[PDB]
């Protein structure tokens, strides 16, 4: 894969966390989401930003989250603010598709291979 | 003059690497240009046009070879005749980005313009046809309900000239058949439009040029394998029919593979010929979708 | 007389179900039954049949419609098809079974006579065509070189008499095309044979009876679905080729849903026209299936 | 799955087997095979019998095996004389083709559903 997350850990109830998600090469495409996938769930996609800028977050994290993107350093990075015991799961970025049918929803680049990902923790 | 102008829009003639390009032109503001496919001419837009006018100016071209516009002087795979298109559109936005509109082998046309100059493109609608690739292999040639949709791809890009030589003589014949298998609406074709059409193009050269465009298909299949590299980064909006003769979620799913933000729709009981069979929901998402947050 | 009869034959007609059936008959022992397919008649057996008559009584007749035989009164799906030509060969084997080779819609228009009356058959031989059943529906319409292999499907079954009204009057341009571009050796297919093709089935009854025969493809299909639930006991050769224009594979990897016992061979360098494009091997084969073990 | 294997056992190399694979429901169709599995090895197809009667062998055991149809029990029989411990693995009968290109092998009809098979060691 050709983009590595970091920035994940441990954090107590209403605290902190910058997640990055980082080019490992030519960052040309820099439409980039971010997914999140719970132990017992199935994965979801939270924030996701398109190279001229437009963003989308979910309901679920919309007024807590931001994401960015910083070309100087080949990365997109996720804000999250106001964190909670829900927010626990592994954080995965890929490329991404800002996609309105009947409403508006980031979904996965079709036949992206995942990563690593990088481990949230909110107790 | 083959189509009927509309009130506050003339026709007019540029040349552009020495092929003379018919359009119909009217309105003030920033551009959007509106390029029409197989069987047809500008004219398809001619409802469109008098609505986006109230707030753009609109720019309609004949494609190369059909309508009123000579043929390429260089070939007919979408990566040369958008050099055409690309031109045109420039020499009346030098300065700023424009909006483009495409139905049919309009966006065959319009394709390697669009991913190469991003920057010139604010806002994209496509509709009614697949993107040239590999996925085109995938339709079938025959269904359990009879014909299927594309197997007149094979028809036109076959050597000898067959499908020309076929059809000269009873062109009108072939074309309303062509555009009822493709349609939902019949209705909506009277005939004053058919006739309209059919004489367009049968015309000797523009009978020719328009299987041209298929006898291309497969190098532009190959131009967009190198092109698709670079994912589409203006805002960009698929429509595609839902009813007999659409190509329903197909349109969708492909530009999954090419556009970095992408809104879809399917209107429901409407043909391959969105523009006509389902003008008035169709005019509303355009008008809609290039006005938003404007 | 369309087609040159080889000495030691007779050229014969015989009423069936009300229909009067052409046939070309010659030798003496077990029948042996061949059915040609679209775009040619009982001819293109013309240099397998002197010798299979040294062994064989040997029966070749024209399809419903097609060469010098009358339309089908029933209908042109292979259960209407395959009655007439059954009640043929019985006429002429009515105590024993017989052995039947088919091409190309020769198939089609015998495969329900053999799955329903499966002790009548001592042997079987077809080659180039799919039995109609849903794998039909995966062919592509198009392909990276070109027109695909069966896009004429949807061209013949479509409505409003599409193709008649298309092709008559350049029949002999048309079949040409059609020929060539099925085959990969070209050159065996004289100005002269040519000319006799396109003369047979010139005659509008006969160019109106090779669409019908597609226009009742889907339902033959639906007849397949239910008659194939008998896999086929008769020993079984399919023969395809596997140069342009051809079956390649798919000819054997079809029939094993359909035979017990099945032998399969795939022509090098040979398109769709096995009979005239590669005679040689192609009658070696086939008279080594029907000679082994008698 | 509408063919049951049975017969099968321990043997000493030299002895002999009748394996019965028969049929649930309807017999018409009686184009059938024989096929074994070593543990490790891949799946072989031995024997075939077709409605018609037309037997094939898989060289490995032609001579020593008979495979016959008995259209009155509906079940096809799998008499193996002269056992070795070569012949020691798990064996599976299955709609079949015999199916001649430049030879001629069973190989099992497309998607047929594979039951439990009856072990057979040497």
């Amino acid at each position: 894969v050709q983009l590595v997350e970091s920035g994940g850990g441990l954090v107590q109830p209403g605290g902190s966390l910058r997640l990055s998600c980082e080019a490992t090469g030519n960052f040309d495409d820099r439409g980039i989401g971010w997914f999140r996938q719970a132990p017992g769930k199935e994965r979801e996609g939270i924030a996701c930003i398109t190279t001229r800028g437009r963003t989308h977050y979910a309901e679920s994290v919309e007024g807590r989250f931001t994401i960015s993107t910083d070309i100087a350093n080949n990365a997109v990075y996720l804000q999250m603010n106001s964190l909670k015991p829900e927010d626990t799961a592994v954080y995965y970025c890929a490329k991404a598709i800002r996609l309105t049918t009947d409403r508006t929803q980031c979904v996965a680049f079709p036949g992206v291979s995942w990563g690593r990902g990088t481990q949230v923790t909110v107790s | 003059e083959e189509f009927p102008v509309p009130n506050g829009f003339e026709s007019a003639y540029r040349e552009v690497d020495g092929v003379k390009l018919h359009y119909v032109k009217g309105g003030q503001g920033p551009l959007v240009m509106l390029v029409h496919g197989f069987g047809q001419t500008w004219y398809e837009w001619h409802q469109l046009m008098p609505e986006l006018a109230k707030r753009f100016t609109v720019i309609a071209p004949d494609l190369p070879g059909l309508g009123q516009s000579e043929p390429p002087k260089t070939g007919y795979s979408g990566e040369q005749v958008a050099v055409y298109l690309h031109k045109l559109a420039r020499q009346f936005s030098p300065d700023r980005p424009f909006d483009l509109v495409a139905h049919d082998i309009g966006i065959w046309n319009t394709y390697p313009m669009v991913v190469k100059n991003q920057a010139d493109i604010a806002r994209l609608v496509y509709m009614e046809a697949p993107i040239p690739d590999a996925r085109i292999y995938r339709f079938p040639a025959f269904t359990a309900q009879g014909e299927s949709l594309v197997w007149h791809f094979s028809f036109f890009a076959a050597d000898d000239r067959l499908a020309e030589t076929l059809i000269a003589g009873k062109e009108r014949f072939f074309l309303e058949h062509f555009i009822k298998s493709h349609a939902s609406n019949t209705e909506v074709f009277s005939e004053r439009l058919l006739d309209l059409y059919a004489r367009s193009y049968a015309k000797p050269h523009s009978l020719n040029a328009s299987f041209e465009y298929y006898r291309a298909l497969n190098e532009s299949v190959r131009q967009n394998a190198e092109l698709a590299k670079t994912r589409l980064q203006m805002p960009t909006m698929t429509l595609a029919g839902g009813g007999h003769g659409g190509m329903g979620t197909f349109q969708l799913e492909q530009m999954k593979a090419y556009a970095e933000d992408v809104e879809g729709h399917v209107l429901p009981g409407c043909g391959h010929w969105l523009p006509e069979e389902c003008a008035a929901p169709m005019n509303r998402l355009v008008i809609d979708f290039l006005s938003r947050g404007r």
